């Protein structure tokens, strides 16, 4: 009952007597109370409405705009079958005279607008009412308004009004005639505004119409009927130029024509017209491209006041315009750039010296623009390059840098802050293209900064400017280019840091610890005397350093510069190196300075000087100790970093307590939460125990305990085990009777001992790789205290009472001890090893394979002929044995096996003729790495065997080829690249091996290295899409029964094939042809189940990556789909057939989704009515 | 029906099927008849005997499958994937036939079924999955899926494997997930599949997952890893649309966003906040695709762009200095610059996003208001301001006149930062002072940008920015129109002696106010007196609007050797029509007559002596070291001789300059005052009396609009009311 007499209730007070609190009284209508506030009696909402015609016109308006704030909610509460009568009334009440209803008006249908065939209908009486106010109401205060709207409305309503577009244009043609250029300014904007979205065919209309009233029969006309033509012809440029292209070339001359007109402002609307359509339309421009040049190499000079009355000229404009239009033209086509710097480069240059200030501006815009386009591309700013095309741009930059300098020597002593920021932000991007070439011209410009640098009466933005540029300069160029400057660059970038303005402070401390670290570097002998100015750049920076009224920026800044000072220049300082220690103390103790003066400890420990850190040791220790407690990340490395760093400096020289007090936080650190901590924790345990080993009585037991926790964990990297290998040789080395090795082994298999029966809850097989690596390598660690146990460990688990862990693990010790440091020689070994190779478990068996693999490298000429003799007389193992030989070879250095590695060869080849699907690949894997023995003697061998040989031997040299790839850069990358070809060219070998290898090949190439593949690529794609077509010959339909499925042998090639497709699609887009590729598309499709899957991904991905040509094959794309889906299967089938068809069903489903979200896919009806069966 | 012996048939079909599970090498012949024969007769045989029959059937199968274990464990390790396929493909089709064919005998008796499940027959249709699942899937699961995660795992390293044998593997082990709940259900069962397989690959693909992004995050900077990221992220969706169960999918990709993305947020912040420092639009676009997928993850994102915006805008108008308090360009500059750059940052790497684009605004509408300039101005009613004066210097006559679309575009970008400015009622007060001076002394450079601005402000704020600037305009039309009419009366009867411009303003629009006394010169007094006549005849009711400070115009000297014209204003007017008696007066003289206060007397007379059209007693005597007494004695300078005919001498006076300033001040109090009484004792009243504590919250959002009520302000309004509530 909320709702039932409130509303009638106000009604009332509506009546002339609360005009004060009706105001109020509209507010409080709306409340929070759209929910359900509608019911019947719609005269409420007339009432309203009428009312509402009394928060209008009338009290000079006062609550106007409050008054509509609030009925926009209350004219999206009238529903629709008061929205027509609304409409229709706002209608009509704009047709009133008042000049004041017509506000209101258009705001509420801006409103309504705004929320929304009823919704058709009144956007058509709207576009009606405001097509008769622009054409009929011939009074300029109605169309003015009229075509605001309808701009702001096309802004938004472009799709709605598809239906009315035809007849708006033609409303809108006269106006670019009407008088009053007020509104024929606004009419140009609004028609350049509809023509982004008319159709297709509009757009054609509206441009062969605007072109026929443009031209004169081969005779003058007056510039003012053709310049709003032009203007209407360069914003419909500017706003949907990549549609004219047809009619690009009948327009041009004429535009051209008439810009060789005398006339300023139908000189800038040419120009500004060739602009749009330059960088709008590059294709179509090509034809044109030279013509245009010439125009603007005129009108950039173009200057007739001049000689080589101020507000009548307007030529600057012309010029602006013509530079405008060379820096289009520079950007929109990279092709040309040689050809520029011959012919646009010059005149560029000549025109730097140009007398206004906007012009001047947009010279060195497109030259900057240029030099940006002349920049090689990134990543190999490393290195010398050949002479390629890139080669000549640099080289002609190279040669064009004196006349830049030489134009520019001038301008940086200009009155003008303008044109000196010009000029340095132009020398900046010149420097920062052409590394190395501003040194010769240093007197000059060096010269500039110091004007920049003692000027006070213009703003600072001079001043930083100034720094920043001298600063990019220290970066860029060599540092003895800045020693003859040195007495005159160095004492104003001083006085720069004891400014009153803070920011000034911060960049000269920043731009002084730049050239303090670039003039004196680290670890080289010093060549400039640095005793004239150490003295005066100590005592500004302590003098900055030592206010503690000032901002925190300086503070840091200061910290910072001072921290490299005492780091470089060590030597030097004197008598403020001890006060300036204790002050970087002072500042490691509040909240807000403690990381800038942790690093600035760390470098000042890291540095070469052989500081005296002594007074400082106790009080740092003890602080970098309690910050170690808390609970940050960043803080927590910066602590580590700093206590390494100035352990590993100081070595014997630090006290005791404090090493004590910082030891007692470590074993908190060491765990599996964080990886990064542990690691710097470990190496800083290694490195205190190679320096005092006596500090660590107290501490091993918890050490160990966490360290043997952490090395349980399945997620250890690398650099963590290696840590705690170094940490554990420390620890053995120094001889302590703390821990000394034989623990870490023992504590790992304690669990490992306990496990008496071989059936419970064992490691995952990767699990049990992780803690075995990691068990066998801590045993390896050490090899003075494990001497005697590498061969009583032999003895004590060769008696097969163990279980499978103690001798999984006794296995990989005894590896990784042969591996680490010298082979164990172990003579007795060899038997014993070969006994267990025959282990009833599989996991000792590939433990007892990777030992025999480990240990032959290190004694090749010992084992090596052995191996191959038991190879030869004994063939029945050949598998582990194969995987042995294979560890070998990859462990064991070329050099060692250059003088045996032919006789493996005349072995592996010998054993390539079984027909063992997995032996075969194992001497693939063989003969790949024993290329890499030797690539450029051993290719050729491998070359001919594949061009004349045996089927399976040559599909195992391909094989071996394809696993030569490597993901890292590798030397044979350039003899692979050359020698491809004749790899590649095998696929017209009708074995289906031999195809199918090399198609692995292929993908493998593509996957890993695109570059040993794609210059090729053109010679390739053609007959690789041969294997892509079903061969019926290899499809043998087998009579088993009436019904059977065909076994067909062709599949595999074609998955493969399909592979390196999508392979291709990732990796090669941009050397494909998209419609051949389709084309394969809807030709597998149809094949097998895995094939239609991986399509269906295809065309998924595609659906992103081409919408334009998938859009227009969606029209027979859909068809396959659709017979996919509404196949019928019998429900007598099987469970496996109803699960793929579940499958492919909603494979093909997601690639329809995929497809639909392209909005042109959306307006078709066969997905429509496809979408609408699926739906019912 | 017939009965035959069980024992014939029974071995004769026995030898038929054990030649059926053989490849086919004989017709279809004895394939039809064999099965024939038992369909028609063995339906009652495979019924009741049936049993035995089945059960010798089974331990046949046993045996086979036995046999296939033995001759399926000698090496493999890897090989055991071809096998299994190849035996699984061959012996799903024998099944298959074989279940098609004899099932149909004992089948499509539900009614029989649903008794006790059919005794021993239950589920027995896929006896040949269940002898497949317990003879021969239970030895080798472990070695199978061993294979294939090893498989797979070597597949995410870089090399390439044959996919069927994972996907056969995978379609096998969903296939003997049979639904045992209902024989009739559509859909599958994979409890088998997720029990054995879905898990242990969920667990690998996350433990290798985590290993890796932590080992390429510890040697590498954070944007390599996210381009990496995003690659893995499609790769791991591939290879479960590929050859993997569909029901996998989406766990698997919340797995993948849970290791590669989630458990790294806090770097990949930090990381956010570098960008934002470099300027790398990418690399952030890059940053918030990956960021979308974590559910609330975007918050902290929008938190640090809002601070970053905040402190970068603050910096750049603190950077200007002590400059901006008097050029508007350079302010208005730094904030359009400072505003263009990160919305064009937020539309086009953050794919103009909702809460980017409210944190856009929240940032730029609190660095307008409270920031340097207005913090040393000890007033935040300095923003606006300087925009109102800025806008006056983008419409007065100057040298260079900008595009006329570069004009509109500087329009636009005034309205995009004015859509910000707290107070909005000092704007419309500085702009109605500015446009009423600009179109007295007709400084407009043209009428038609001027009425586009007008527009512009009422389609802002509405008609009451509005009104008053039209009421002007209209005056000056009208006042136009006047004059040319009254030059109609004059060509119709005795004409004036000079050519002088009279414009009649309403006092109801205009904020112009009278404060100075002066007295007519007997040149002008014709004039005035018969227009005074002319208006009395002509309009009633309302007062005229005499001023004669903002009266200017141009003289004609006939004292020069060269005939020079002189612009100047009615005080200039007055002081140089003096001189056509006497050229020589004292300062108190010159007071006394003109009636001109000592401070413009004496600014205008610093003018004259510059121009040297005057002189002083001693005509060496620098202006600018000598001080004007009343005593002072100015003398006409006879000999004038100039370059230029026209000579303009009505310039603004600095120390008129620093009165402008104070009169600034005035307006910004006169806006306080009028603001706190009449904006906010008239809305008190509306309220009416309420709990006093929600009112004032509530009264604060109805005046908002248009500035925003200071609390003490309020109360000490409802504290005046009182009297009256």
């Amino acid at each position: 009952s909320t709702a039932a007499f409130h509303i009638s209730s106000l009604l009332e007070k509506m009546t002339s007597s609360d005009k004060d609190f009706r105001f109020m009284a509209t507010s409080d209508l709306m409340s929070e109370l759209q929910k359900d506030s509608i019911q019947l009696d719609e005269d409420s909402e007339r009432k309203v409405v009428k009312m509402l015609l009394r928060l209008l016109e009338d009290k000079n308006g006062e609550v106007q705009n409050l008054a509509v704030k609030c009925l926009g909610p209350l004219v999206v509460k009238v529903k629709e079958y008061q929205v027509e009568t609304i409409v229709d009334t706002l209608c009509t009440n704009m047709r009133s005279d008042k000049e004041q209803l017509r506000d209101i008006a258009g705001i509420g249908l801006k409103t309504v607008l705004s929320e929304l065939g009823l919704a058709t209908n009144v956007c058509r009486k709207i576009t009606g009412q405001l097509t008769s106010a622009i054409a009929q109401q011939e009074d300029v205060a109605v169309q003015l308004e009229a075509l605001d709207i309808l701009s702001d409305m096309l802004s938004r309503l472009g799709v709605p009004l598809g239906a009315f577009h035809a007849s708006l244009l033609h409303c809108l043609l006269p106006q670019l005639s009407s008088p009053r250029l007020a509104v024929r300014k606004r009419a140009v904007g609004a028609l350049g505004h509809l023509a982004a979205a008319c159709s297709t065919d509009l757009f054609v209309e509206l441009a062969d119409h605007l072109l026929d009233r443009l031209p004169g029969p081969r005779v003058p006309t007056s510039p003012t009927a053709i310049r709003t033509l032009i203007q209407c012809l360069g914003s419909v440029g500017r706003q949907a130029g990549h549609r004219l292209g047809a009619h690009l070339d009948r327009l041009v001359p004429l535009v051209e024509d008439f810009c060789n007109l005398d006339d300023d402002e139908l000189r800038e609307s040419c120009l500004q017209a060739f602009e749009a359509f330059l960088r709008k339309c590059p294709k179509e421009m090509g034809p044109h491209v030279p013509n245009v040049t010439s125009l603007c190499l005129q009108y950039i000079k173009h200057d007739p006041n001049y000689n080589y009355s101020d507000d009548d000229d307007m030529s600057w404009k012309v010029r602006r315009a013509a530079a405008k239009c060379i820096a289009a033209l520079i950007s929109s086509r990279p092709d040309l750039l040689p050809d520029f710097h011959c012919t646009l480069a010059p005149v560029l240059i000549r025109r730097f010296k140009e007398r206004e200030e906007n012009v001047k501006a947009d010279v060195f815009t497109a030259y900057i623009v240029l030099l940006r386009q002349t920049q090689p591309p990134k990543g190999w700013l490393e290195a010398m390059e050949e002479p390629t095309q890139t080669g000549s741009n640099l080289h002609m930059l190279r040669g064009q840098v004196p006349l830049v300098v030489k134009a520019l020597q001038r301008q940086l002593k200009d009155r003008s802050v303008r044109a000196r920021q010009g000029c340095f932000s132009l020398l900046t991007e010149l420097a920062g293209v052409l590394p190395g070439s501003l040194a010769e011209h240093m007197p000059v410009l060096v010269s500039g900064i110091i004007f920049s640098l003692a000027d006070r009466s213009s703003s600072s933005t001079i001043r930083m400017d100034a720094l920043a540029f001298l600063q990019g300069l220290l970066g860029t160029e060599p540092a003895e280019a800045f020693h003859p400057h040195l007495p005159i660059l160095l004492p104003p970038v001083m006085a720069c840091v004891a400014d009153s303005f803070y920011k000034i402070a911060a960049e000269a401390l920043v731009v002084l610890q730049e050239l303090v670290r670039a003039l004196w570097p680290l670890h080289r002998p010093r060549m400039l005397d640095p005793e004239p100015y150490v003295g005066e750049m100590s005592a500004v920076t302590l003098a900055r350093l030592r206010a503690t009224d000032l901002d925190q920026e300086v503070k840091e800044r200061a910290i910072s510069c001072m921290g490299h000072l005492v780091g470089h220049l060590g030597d030097r300082l004197g008598d403020d190196l001890e006060p300036t220690l204790l002050l970087l103390l002072d500042r490691l103790r509040n909240e807000i300075t403690r990381l800038p003066a942790i690093k600035a400890l760390t470098l000042v420990a890291v540095s070469p000087l052989q500081l005296d850190l002594q007074p400082i040791l106790a009080e740092a220790l003890h602080i970098l100790a309690s910050f170690l407690r808390k609970n940050q990340r960043a803080l927590r490395l910066a602590t580590l970093a700093a206590l390494d760093a100035l352990a590993q400096s100081q070595g014997l020289s630090l006290p005791p307590s404090a090493v004590q007090a910082v030891l007692a936080e470590l074993p908190a650190l060491v765990n599996e939460s964080d990886m990064h901590v542990a690691q710097l924790a470990v190496d800083f345990l290694a490195t205190v125990t190679q320096a005092q080993p006596a500090s660590l009585v107290e501490v091993s037991g918890p050490v160990l305990s966490e360290l043997l926790r952490l090395l349980r964990s399945p997620l250890l990297p690398a650099g963590v085990l290696a840590a705690a290998e170094g940490f554990l040789q420390a620890l053995v080395g120094t001889r302590p009777p703390c821990v000394d090795y034989a623990k870490l082994i023992s504590l790992l298999t304690a669990p490992v001992y306990e496990q008496a029966v071989d059936g419970g809850p064992g490691l995952h097989k990767q699990v049990f790789h992780s803690l075995a690596r990691c068990v066998a390598a801590l045993s390896a660690a050490c090899p003075q205290e494990a001497a005697s146990t590498a061969s009583r460990l032999v003895c004590d688990a060769r008696s097969p009472h163990s279980s499978t862990g103690v001798k999984v693990l006794a296995f990989l010790s005894l590896a990784e001890v042969g591996q680490v440091a010298g082979p164990g020689h172990q003579r007795e070994l060899k038997a014993v090893l070969l006994e267990a190779l025959g282990s009833p478990s599989e996991d000792v068996r590939a433990a007892a394979s990777y030992a025999l693999g480990r240990v032959g490298a290190g004694s090749l000429p010992d084992f090596l002929p052995f191996l191959l003799e038991q190879i030869e007389a004994e063939p029945r193992r050949q598998y582990l044995l194969l995987h042995s030989l294979r560890e070998a070879l990859g462990a064991a250095q070329p050099d060692s096996l250059k003088p045996y590695a032919e006789d493996i060869w005349a072995l592996l080849f010998q054993r390539c003729e079984g027909a063992e699907e997995g032996t075969r690949g194992v001497v693939a894997e063989c003969i790949g790495k024993l290329v890499l023995v030797n690539p450029s003697f051993l290719l050729p061998r491998l070359r001919k065997q594949l061009a004349a040989g045996r089927p399976h031997t040559r599909s195992t040299v391909i094989t071996a080829v394809k696993f030569l790839i490597s993901d890292q850069p590798h030397p044979i990358d350039p003899l692979l690249k050359s020698f491809i070809g004749e790899f590649m060219e095998s696929l017209q070998d009708p074995d289906l091996n031999v195809r199918r290898a090399t198609l692995a090949f292929f993908n493998s190439a593509v996957h890993n290295k695109p570059s040993l593949v794609r210059d090729l690529l053109d010679d390739i794609l053609p007959l690789l899409y041969q294997e892509t077509k079903i061969r019926r010959d290899l499809i043998r339909e087998v009579e088993m029964g009436p019904f059977k499925h065909t076994v067909d042998d062709g599949l595999d090639v074609r998955k493969a094939a399909f592979e390196c497709m999508y392979s291709l699609l990732e990796s090669c887009l941009g050397q494909l042809d998209i419609c051949e590729f389709l084309n394969h598309v809807e030709d597998g499709l149809k094949d097998h189940y895995d094939i239609r899957m991986l399509t269906f991904i295809m065309v998924a991905r595609l659906a992103t990556l081409c919408p334009a040509p998938v859009l227009q094959r969606v029209d027979r794309l859909i068809e396959p789909l659709r017979a996919t889906c509404t196949a019928k299967v019998k429900a007598g089938s099987v469970k496996q057939e109803f699960e793929k068809q579940d499958e492919l069903k909603r494979s093909a489903m997601r690639a329809v989704a995929a497809l639909l979200t392209i909005p042109e896919v959306g307006k078709s009806p066969i997905m429509a009515d496809f979408s609408s069966q699926i739906r019912s | 029906s017939k009965q035959i012996g069980l024992d014939q048939i029974w071995d004769d079909l026995r030898a038929g099927i054990q030649q059926v599970y053989t490849r086919q090498s004989m017709a279809k012949s004895r394939y039809m008849e064999l099965y024939t024969h038992v369909y028609n007769y063995c339906t009652s045989v495979h019924q009741f005997v049936g049993l035995e029959l089945y059960k010798r059937l089974k331990e046949f199968l046993k045996n086979y499958l036995t046999n296939l274990l033995k001759d399926g464990e000698d090496l493999m390790d890897e090989s055991v994937l071809k096998f299994y396929t190849q035996q699984w493909e061959d012996y799903r089709f024998s099944s298959k036939v074989l279940n098609g064919i004899c099932a149909y005998l004992n089948r499509h008796w539900v009614r029989r079924e649903c008794d006790e499940g059919r005794k021993g027959i239950y589920e027995i249709y896929s006896l040949a999955l269940v002898t497949w699942r317990d003879c021969l899937f239970r030895p080798l699961n472990k070695q199978v899926t061993n294979a294939v995660l090893k498989l797979i795992e070597k597949e995410r390293n870089g090399e390439t494997i044959n996919t069927r044998l994972i996907s056969g593997v995978v379609q096998s082990y969903v296939e003997l997930g049979l639904n045992e709940d209902d024989a009739f259900a559509k859909g599958p069962t994979l409890t088998v599949y997720k029990e054995s397989f879905e898990s242990q690959f969920l667990a690998d693909t996350e433990r290798f997952y985590t290993r890796e992004s932590t080992e390429f995050l510890q040697q590498n900077p954070v944007t390599e890893y996210m381009k990496k990221a995003e690659a893995r992220l499609l790769e791991e969706q591939r290879r479960v649309q590929v050859y993997l169960h569909e029901s996998t999918q989406d766990e698997l990709a919340r797995k993948c966003e849970q290791v590669l993305i989630e458990k790294h947020l806090e770097i990949f912040h930090t990381e956010f906040q570098n960008l934002l420092d470099a300027d790398k639009n990418e690399d952030l676009g890059r940053m918030y695709n990956l960021v979308s997928r974590i559910q609330d993850g975007l918050g902290e994102l929008k938190k640090l762009l809002e601070t970053h915006i905040h402190n970068q805008g603050l910096a750049a108008i603190e950077k200007c200095g002590e400059a901006a308090l008097n050029d508007p360009k350079m302010y208005v500059q730094t904030v359009l610059d400072v505003h263009k750059k990160y919305n064009a940052l937020v539309m086009s790497a953050f794919n103009n996003d909702a809460g980017f684009v409210a944190a856009l605004d929240k940032a730029c509408g609190r660095f307008i208001n409270n920031n340097a300039v207005t913090k040393m101005a000890q007033s935040s009613s300095k923003s606006p301001e300087l925009l109102a004066r800025y806008c006056d210097s983008l419409l007065k006559k100057s040298s260079k006149n900008p595009e006329e679309a570069e004009l509109e575009d500087t329009l636009n970008q005034v309205m995009v930062v004015f859509k910000y400015i707290e107070d909005k009622d000092v704007f419309q007060k500085f702009y109605a002072k500015m446009l009423a001076k600009r179109l007295v002394h007709q400084n407009s450079a043209s009428d038609d940008a001027e009425a586009s601005m007008i527009s512009k402000l009422k389609q802002a704020c509405g008609f009451e920015y509005t009104s008053k600037l039209q009421r002007m305009f209209q005056d000056i039309g009208v006042s136009k129109d006047l004059n040319e009419q009254f030059k109609k009366h004059l060509t119709n009867s005795e004409p004036l002696d000079l050519d002088f411009s009279i414009q009649v303003l309403s006092s109801g629009s205009w904020p112009f106010q009278q404060s100075c006394t002066f007295a007519l010169p007997s040149e002008l007094e014709r004039s005035y007196q018969r227009f005074t006549a002319f208006y009395a005849s002509r309009h009633s009711g309302r007062k005229l609007t005499w001023l004669y400070q903002l009266s200017k115009g141009e003289l004609v000297t006939n004292c020069f050797k060269n005939r020079y014209t002189l612009q100047a204003s009615t005080f200039q007017m007055a002081i140089l029509l003096q001189y056509n008696t006497e050229d020589a007066y004292t300062v108190q003289q010159l007071t006394d007559s003109t009636q001109i206060k000592m401070d413009i007397l004496a600014q205008v007379l610093q003018i004259l002596l510059k121009s040297k059209l005057l002189v002083l007693e001693d005509e060496n005597a620098n202006v600018d070291e000598v001080e004007l007494k009343p005593d002072t004695l100015i003398k006409l300078y006879l000999g004038y001789k100039n370059k230029k005919l026209r000579v303009n001498i009505n310039v603004p006076m600095k120390t008129e300059q620093k009165q402008e300033q104070e009169t600034t001040h005035k307006n910004i109090e006169e806006d306080r005052k009028l603001l706190i009484q009449a904006a906010i004792v008239r809305i008190m009243k509306m309220r009416k009396v309420l709990k006093h504590q929600q009112l004032l919250g509530e009264v604060l959002t109805q005046l908002s609009s248009r500035f925003k009520p200071r609390v003490p302000v309020i109360k000490k309004c409802i504290d005046i009311l009182i009297e009256k509530l």
